[PDB]
RNA sequence: AAGUGCUGAUAGAUUUAUAUGAUUACAGUGCGUUAAUUUUUCGGAAUUAUAUAAUGGCAUAAUUAUCAUUGAUUUUUGUGUUUAUUAUAUGCACUUGUAUGAUUAACAAUGCGAAAGAUUCAGGAUACCUUCGGGACCCGUCUUGAAACACGGACCAAGGAGU
RNA sequence: ACCUAUACAUUACCGCUAAAGUAGAUGAUUUAUAUUACUUGUGAUAUAAAUUUUGAAACUUUAGUGAGUAGGAAGGUACAAU
C-alpha cells in the first residue's frame, strides 16, 4: 500500500481488582485500519502483559501529518531481522509526508537487504532538520542553489506508433 | 513527467506561492510564452487536434 | 428536494447572464408567490384554534 | 481547489450547448488566459472512413482451451482500451468468397460470389484495445489473419 | 377540476396525486351518470345475432395465444437537431452528405438531399444508420410542411392482386416506384427554400458546394475518440 | 502497395536490439503482417562480445552425434542469426505459423528495392531507448564474422556503393526543394490560395 | 398440403451428431454403435480431454419436442387401412408411415384414404414404381 | 449513505394458464362540489379548513433503566404546543393503457406452402472428401502405480463362459 | 489494470430426489340477455353461444440437485420359443 499513520491506544479491560487500567498508545504505520490494530497487539505482546482479550483498543485515529508541502528530511530508526541477523539500523529519506517516508523505507529496505516487511520494526520516526542528517545521499540534496541538469523524462517508449517513422533523437538540443 | 523549457525565474527556494505568483507575472511569462518559437507548435493541440468534420 | 436544488443552481446563472425567466424558470419559482398564501392564510385561518 | 471540477467540467454542456450548467469558456484556444480543457495526447488513425479494418486473430482461448464462440479482433488503429471501447455494438462482418452462385439476384441484384458472416462486436478484450466479437456462425480459423470489416453502423454519434 | 400532476419521468419514481383525494373530495352527494346499457342483446326479431351456424361450432383449427401488447413507448433520440448535416451508412445513398429536416413520431429521421443537389429525395432513415456532425445549418423559419407524415408514406401497396380479390398473376410487377407526382411537388418546395438558405451560410466545411462529396476520411483524424 | 497496411513494412535493423526486434516482428507477422527487415549486420546484441561469442560458440557444438548432418544446422549470416530468433517466437510446426515466416524476408545489407522504399524504426526495440550507460553491447556484424561469415566485406563495399549514389540522389533533391521554395513564391497571389491551410497550420507558415 | 400441426414449436437440439464408440475407427469388428467401456485404464470412461464424449441423460431433448419429426409431427406406423381410422382425430399430433411390409397393392388405397382424413403421410411415393 | 442525475453496451425471454381451474387484485387514463391565489394566457397553476392515533419537531409532567453522573442516555408514556411529514375519506362506466401469472413484444423489410410444375430463407462434423485452429499415447488385464523397455492381441465371419 | 477452469452466479433444457394438487362431469365454468327476489344493490332463475377425460400405472404445480472403479439396485433394449 502506502502506509498511512495511526495512533492506537490500549486499555487492559478493567477487571474488578483494578478498575482504570492505564491506557498506553502507539504510532503505527499500516496500509489499512484493521492491520494497524494488529500491529498494536504484536507490539503489545512485548512490553505489557496484556493480550486480546485481556485488553481493548480505545480510540484510534489516522493522522494526517502537519505540513504536507514542506521538504523535511526524515530520519527513521529501525530494527530488522536478517537471515541470521537481527540488527539495528538508522536510515534517512526526504519526503513531504511521514507515511511517505516510511513506505520509502520499506521498498528500499526490502530491496537493498531482502528484508521482508514482517521482519522490520519501526522504533522511531522523526523529522531531522539539516546538519544532523548523516547519510550522504540526503545531504547532497541540500545546497540551494542546486543546478543539476539531468535532462530527465521517462521518455515514453515509444509513442502511439509501434512502427514509428521518426527516430527519437533524445537530447533535443 | 515534466519536460523543461528555457525559462528560469528568480525566487528564494523557500518561497510561498504568493511570491512565486508575484514573480510569475513580474518577469512577464504569460505574454512571451504564447509566442515561444515552438509554442506555436503547441497549437496543433488547439487547431490540428480534432479539427472537426 | 433535488428538483429545487437544480432550480436554485440554474438561478445562479441569473447571477451571471440574467437571461430567462421567460416561461421556464420563473414559472418554477412564481408558484412560491402563490404558495405565500399558505403563510398568508396562516395569519388568518390558523388563528381559529 | 478541486471544487472547480463540479463547475469547469460541466461547461462541456454549455459547450453542447444545452441547459448550460456552466457558461465558462475553457475555450481550448491559444489565448494566454486559456491553458485548460484537457486534451489527451494523442492518437490519430483514421482507417474508419467506413468499414473500419480489423483482422481476426484467434478464438477466445485460454492457453490450452479454445472457446470458438467468441472471436478476437485487432482493430486497425486501436491501441488502448478507450479506443476499442468505441466499436462495441457495431455489426462486424467477415467477408470472403466461394465458387458457387446457386442463387438468383433476389434482392438488390445478387451475384453470389461473395460470402459474409455477419456478427456483432460484444465487449473489449485487451488492456490495449483488442476486442471480442460473437458472430452468427463461428469463423473457420483459416480466417485467422484475414480481414473482417467492423461496420460503423449501428452508431451512437 | 384539474390537477393532473403526473411528474413521472425525470425522477423516475414518483407520481404525486395520492395527495389529492384528501380535502378535494365532496365525500357526499354521490350522484353519477352510470350507463347501464343492455344494448348488446340477441333480440333476434328479425335481428338474428346468435351468431348463426356459419359455424357456431367446433370447426378445428389451432394458432397461438394472444399477444400482450407493447404499445408505442418512448423513443430515445440522441441529440440531432434540424437540420444537421448527416452522413449515411446504408441504403443506396451510402456516403452521401444529407441534411435532416424533421424527427417524426416513428422515432425516425426525415432527410432531404437536396435531390437537386445531392440526388437524394425526402427519404427516411434511422438514427442507427447515420452520423451526426458537429454543428448546425440554420433553419429558423422553415415551414416543414407537416403533411409529410411517417404514416403518410408506406408503400401502397400489394393488394395480393389488383383489388379484384381472387385473381391471376405473371411475375415481375412494377407497382412500387413511380416516384410520386405529389412528392415531386413537395421536393421542389423544400429544395427551393432550402437552397435559398444553404447558399446564405458562411461557406464553412459543409454549406454550399460543400455537401457534395462522398464521405471517406483522411489523415491525422478519426473513427475512435474525436470531437466529431 | 495495398494490404492490411501495405504489402510490406520495411524495417531498418540499425541500432535495434536483436530479440526485442524479433518478438515485435514475430507478433506482427502472426497478425497477417509482411515485414522485411534490412541491414541485419547492424542489429545490436546486448552484453559485450565475449559474452555472445561464447553463446554462439555453444550453439554450434549442439550437433547430432549419430549423423551430424541431421543435427541443428547453424546458419552464420547476420540475417539468419535474426531469422533464427523469429522462429523461436513463431509456432513453426503449424501450417499457420509457417505462412508467418513466409511473409518474412530478412536481408543484411539493404538491397534491391528495399533501398528506395521507406523503411521505419521500431522505438520499442531501439538500443538507446533500452540499454543503459556503462553497458557494453555488440553487433551481429562482428559476431557472424568471428563465427565464419564469408561475406562481411562483400556487403560493406556494396553499402558504400549505395551510400555513394545516395549523395547523387540527394543533390538531385536538395536543390530541387530549393526550386520549390522559389516555386512557392509565385503562388502567394494565386487567388486566395494558402489561407485555408495556414489557418489550421501556420506553424510552418 | 397438410398443415403442420397444432401451431408448431421450435425443435432445438443438443447434439445432432451421434455417439461413435471408442476404437471403432481402429477395427472393422467393432460396430460404431456405442458401448460403454468398462475397462480400467480407459481414457474414455475416465473422460479425458479431447477423447470423445459418452451418452448421458443430460443431452436428453426437450420433453415437448421429443420424438417430433422435422415437420412437428410424431410418427405412427400404419400397417393396413383401418389403422388409419385410428388417426382420424389424431391427425393433428401424429403422422403415418406405411410400413415396409405393406405392399404396393394396398399402399395406393392407404395413400388415397389418408388424403381424405388430411393426415400427412411421411412416405408417399413409396412403391411408385410407375410400372405394373 | 442517499437516486443524486443519468448516459452507454451485453447475453438471455419457460409457457398446448384448462390441450381437467381466476387473466384479477392492483394501481394509471378519460365523465359528476367549491372558492380565491398565481402564472401562461392555449393549458396548467395554486388554496385552505376536509376527519386521524397522529409518527417526526417543541415545551412540560411522569416513570423503567443506565455510559458516567453538572450531566447525558434512555424507558413507559402522558399532556400542552405549533412547526412540518404521511396515510385513509376515487364509486359508475371506458381504453390498444401499465403491472402479474418463470414480464418479448408493438413497426417494417425480404419471400407468394405457390394445380402438376417450382424458387426464397434458415439448417444439416447426418456417414465421409477440402481448408484451418485447438485438444489428443493403445486397448484388455493384474497392479500402489500401465502409453509402458509388463502379459494377450495381424485381420474378419460363425461359436464361446454364472446353469 | 487485465487474461484465465468442467468452480461461482442468473437463465433455458434433461434426469434424479423431496414435497404439493386434481378426480360430484344426468357436474363445473364463462360471456351476454330476457326476466326477476329485489338490498339501495347483488344474487337466484329462463334463453343464445361458448369452453370443460388423463395408460389416475395419468396430468398439473414447486424446490433442490448431478464424480465413480470394485459393487448392488431400478427402468429400458437386441435374440429366439410357447
Amino acid at each position: 500500500g502506502l502506509l498511512k499513520e495511526y495512533e492506537v491506544v490500549g486499555r487492559k479491560l478493567p477487571s474488578e481488582k483494578e478498575p482504570q487500567t492505564p491506557l498506553y498508545k502507539m504510532r503505527i504505520f499500516a496500509p489499512d485500519n484493521i492491520v494497524a490494530k494488529s500491529r498494536f497487539w504484536y507490539f503489545l505482546r512485548q512490553l505489557k502483559k496484556f493480550k486480546k482479550t485481556t485488553g481493548e483498543i480505545v480510540s484510534i485515529k489516522q493522522v494526517y501529518e502537519t505540513s504536507p508541502v514542506k521538504i523535511k528530511n526524515f530520519g527513521i530508526w529501525l530494527r530488522y531481522d536478517s537471515r541470521s541477523g537481527t540488527h539495528n539500523m538508522y536510515r534517512e529519506y526526504r519526503d513531504l509526508t511521514v507515511g511517505g517516508a516510511v513506505t520509502q523505507c520499506y521498498r528500499d529496505m526490502g530491496a537493498r537487504h531482502r528484508a521482508r516487511a514482517h521482519s522490520i520494526q519501526i522504533i522511531k520516526v522523526d523529522s531531522i532538520p539539516a546538519a544532523k542528517t548523516r547519510r550522504v545521499h540526503v545531504k547532497q540534496f541540500h545546497d540551494s542553489k542546486i543546478k543539476f541538469p539531468l535532462v530527465q523524462r521517462v521518455h515514453h517508449k515509444g509513442n502511439r506508433k509501434l512502427f514509428s517513422f521518426r527516430k527519437p533523437r533524445t537530447y533535443f538540443q | 513527467n515534466l519536460h523543461l523549457t528555457k525559462y528560469r525565474i528568480k525566487f528564494p527556494y523557500t518561497a510561498p506561492t504568493r511570491i512565486v505568483r508575484k514573480a510569475w507575472t513580474e518577469s512577464d511569462l504569460k505574454a512571451q510564452w504564447k509566442v515561444s518559437p515552438w509554442s506555436v507548435k503547441a497549437q496543433n493541440i488547439c487547431k490540428r487536434s480534432s479539427l472537426n468534420d | 428536494a433535488a428538483e429545487k436544488r437544480t432550480v436554485a443552481k440554474v438561478l445562479a446563472k441569473a447571477k451571471k447572464q440574467n437571461v430567462e425567466l421567460a416561461k421556464s424558470h420563473f414559472a418554477n419559482v412564481a408558484t412560491k408567490a402563490a404558495a405565500n398564501r399558505a403563510k398568508l392564510l396562516a395569519a388568518r385561518k390558523k388563528k381559529v384554534a | 481547489m478541486a471544487d472547480t471540477q463540479a463547475k469547469s467540467t460541466t461547461a462541456p454542456k454549455a459547450a453542447k450547448a444545452q441547459k448550460a450548467p456552466k457558461a465558462v469558456k475553457a475555450p481550448k484556444a491559444e489565448k494566454p488566459a486559456a491553458s485548460e480543457a484537457k486534451v489527451s495526447a494523442k492518437k490519430y488513425k483514421r482507417h474508419g472512413r467506413l468499414f473500419a479494418k480489423a483482422v481476426f486473430t484467434g478464438y477466445k482461448r485460454g492457453l490450452r482451451n479454445q472457446h470458438e464462440n467468441q472471436a478476437i479482433l485487432k482493430i486497425e488503429g486501436a491501441r488502448r482500451k478507450e479506443h476499442g471501447s468505441f466499436y462495441v455494438g457495431k455489426r462486424c462482418v467477415y467477408v470472403y468468397k466461394a465458387e458457387t452462385k446457386k442463387c438468383v439476384p433476389q434482392h438488390p441484384e445478387r451475384k453470389t460470389r461473395v460470402r459474409a458472416v455477419w456478427g456483432k462486436v460484444t465487449r473489449i478484450h485487451g488492456n490495449t484495445g483488442a476486442v471480442r466479437a460473437r458472430f452468427n456462425r463461428n469463423l473457420p480459423g483459416h480466417a485467422m489473419g484475414h480481414r473482417i470489416r467492423i461496420m460503423l453502423y449501428p452508431s451512437r454519434i | 377540476k384539474g390537477k393532473k400532476h403526473p411528474v413521472n419521468s425525470y425522477l423516475k419514481g414518483g407520481i404525486l396525486r395520492y395527495s389529492k383525494a384528501q380535502m378535494y373530495k365532496r365525500r357526499a352527494l354521490y350522484r353519477l351518470k352510470d350507463k347501464k346499457s343492455p344494448v348488446v342483446e340477441k333480440a333476434k326479431v328479425p335481428i338474428k345475432k346468435s351468431k348463426a351456424s356459419y359455424p357456431t361450432k367446433t370447426f378445428v383449427k389451432k394458432r397461438p395465444s394472444k399477444a400482450n401488447f407493447s404499445e408505442h413507448k418512448r423513443n430515445t433520440r440522441r441529440n440531432l437537431t434540424p437540420g444537421t448535416v448527416l452522413i449515411l451508412l446504408a441504403g443506396r445513398h451510402q456516403g452521401k452528405r444529407v441534411v435532416l429536416l424533421k424527427v417524426l413520431a416513428s422515432g425516425l429521421l426525415l432527410v432531404t438531399g437536396p435531390f437537386a443537389l445531392n440526388s437524394c429525395p425526402l427519404r427516411r432513415v434511422s438514427q442507427r444508420y447515420v452520423i451526426g456532425t458537429s454543428s448546425k445549418v440554420d433553419l429558423g423559419a422553415f415551414k416543414v410542411p407537416e403533411h409529410l407524415n411517417d404514416a403518410y408514406f408506406r408503400r401502397l401497396k400489394a393488394k395480393k392482386d389488383k383489388k379484384t380479390g381472387e385473381a391471376d398473376i405473371f411475375a415481375a410487377k412494377k407497382e412500387r416506384f413511380v416516384p410520386n407526382e405529389q412528392r415531386k411537388k413537395d421536393q421542389k418546395e423544400v429544395d427551393a427554400a432550402l437552397l435559398k438558405v444553404i447558399k446564405a451560410h458562411p461557406e464553412g466545411k459543409f454549406f454550399a458546394k460543400y455537401l457534395q462529396n462522398m464521405f471517406a476520411l483522411h489523415s491525422s483524424q478519426y473513427p475512435h475518440r474525436m470531437r466529431f | 502497395m495495398t494490404g492490411l497496411t501495405n504489402r510490406t513494412v520495411v524495417i531498418d535493423g540499425r541500432g535495434h536490439l536483436l530479440g526485442r526486434l524479433a518478438s515485435v516482428v514475430a507478433k506482427y507477422l502472426l497478425q497477417g503482417g509482411k515485414v522485411a527487415v534490412v541491414r541485419c549486420e547492424e542489429l545490436n546484441l546486448s552484453g559485450h562480445f565475449y559474452r555472445n561469442k561464447i553463446k554462439f560458440l555453444a550453439y554450434l557444438r549442439k550437433r547430432c552425434n549419430v549423423n551430424p548432418a541431421r543435427g541443428p544446422f547453424h546458419f552464420r549470416a547476420p540475417s539468419r542469426i535474426f531469422y533464427k530468433a523469429v522462429r523461436g517466437m513463431i509456432p513453426h510446426k503449424t501450417k499457420r505459423g509457417q505462412a508467418a515466416l513466409a511473409r518474412l524476408r530478412v536481408f543484411d545489407g539493404i538491397p534491391s528495392p528495399y533501398d528506395k522504399r521507406r523503411r521505419v524504426v521500431v522505438p520499442i526495440a531501439m538500443r538507446v531507448l533500452t540499454l543503459r550507460s556503462d553497458r557494453k553491447y555488440c553487433q551481429v556484424g562482428r559476431l557472424s564474422h568471428e563465427v565464419g561469415w564469408h561475406y562481411q566485406d562483400v556487403i560493406k563495399s556494396l553499402e558504400r556503393k549505395r551510400k555513394a549514389k545516395l549523395r547523387v540522389t540527394l543533390k538531385h533533391n536538395r536543390e530541387l526543394k530549393k526550386l520549390t521554395v522559389k516555386a512557392r513564391e509565385n503562388i502567394a497571389k494565386a487567388a486566395e490560395p494558402f489561407n485555408k491551410i495556414i489557418k489550421s497550420y501556420g506553424y510552418e507558415v | 398440403m397438410t398443415i403442420r400441426p397444432a401451431y408448431r414449436p421450435k425443435i432445438v437440439k443438443k447434439r445432432t451428431k451421434h455417439f461413435i464408440r471408442h476404437q471403432s475407427d481402429r477395427y472393422a469388428k467393432l460396430s460404431h454403435k456405442w458401448r460403454k467401456p468398462k475397462g480400467i485404464d480407459n481414457r474414455v470412461r475416465r473422460r479425458f480431454k479431447g477423447q470423445y464424449l459418452m451418452p448421458n441423460i443430460g443431452y436428453g431433448s426437450n420433453k415437448r419436442t421429443r420424438h417430433m419429426l422435422p415437420t412437428g409431427f410424431k410418427k405412427f406406423l400404419v400397417h393396413n387401412v383401418r389403422e388409419l381410422e385410428v388417426l382420424l382425430m389424431q391427425n393433428r399430433v401424429y403422422c403415418g408411415e406405411i410400413a415396409h411390409g405393406v405392399s404396393s397393392k394396398k399402399r395406393k388405397e392407404i395413400v388415397e384414404r389418408a388424403k381424405q382424413l388430411s393426415v400427412r403421410l411421411t412416405n408417399p411415393n413409396g412403391r411408385l414404381r410407375s410400372q405394373e
